[PDB]
């Protein structure tokens, strides 16, 4: 299930074709407003524990926005995951 | 106005920090607290205290002489 939600948020890179039109709200916002160069969610596993999150790369004046957006997405999913985005994931 | 990101230039400094929900809000409140305020008090008595006792001395002597100037006035008026 975590991997599904991660897929929903996905990843991004400045060489992706298709910017504004991406399904990932984070990715689309990052692409249109140039919030970063690259991002990627992840789910590292070790025995009984793991790191679950995202890693991004960006300009010095965008760290705040990227974070906001990243986090707002995490919450949206916690509280408002809609049905179709889950199919996509 | 000035925002973070446009403040100034910083070279090579690491900053480790910890979540508030992971530490105590009052580490060694008294254990380390008291000793330190003693230390800060000590460190400053000599520049803060002196002018105040000076006022203190001038205040008690000042009222003293104010009463002893009139009340004490008589005194002697002998004839």
């Amino acid at each position: 299930a975590l991997q599904v939600a991660n897929a929903i948020i996905g990843h991004y890179d400045c060489t992706y074709g298709g910017g504004a039109h991406l399904s990932s709200p984070l990715a689309s916002i990052a692409a249109t407003n140039k919030l970063c160069q690259s991002f990627q969610t992840f789910n590292i596993c070790y025995a009984d524990t793991g790191l679950l999150g995202a890693h991004f790369v960006c300009d010095h004046m965008s760290i705040d926005d990227m974070m906001f957006v990243l986090q707002g997405q995490w919450m949206r999913l916690c509280t408002s995951a809609t049905e179709s985005e889950v199919l996509r994931g | 106005g000035r925002q973070f990101g446009h403040l100034t230039r910083v070279r090579h400094v690491i900053t480790y920090s910890l979540s508030p929900f992971e530490q105590r809000a009052f580490p060694h409140y008294f254990s380390k607290g008291i000793p330190n305020v003693l230390r800060r008090t000590r460190a400053c008595i000599l520049r803060v205290a002196p002018p105040f006792v000076a006022f203190y001395l001038v205040y008690t002597w000042g009222t003293q002489e104010f009463e002893k100037s009139k009340r004490k006035n008589p005194a002697a008026y002998e004839n």
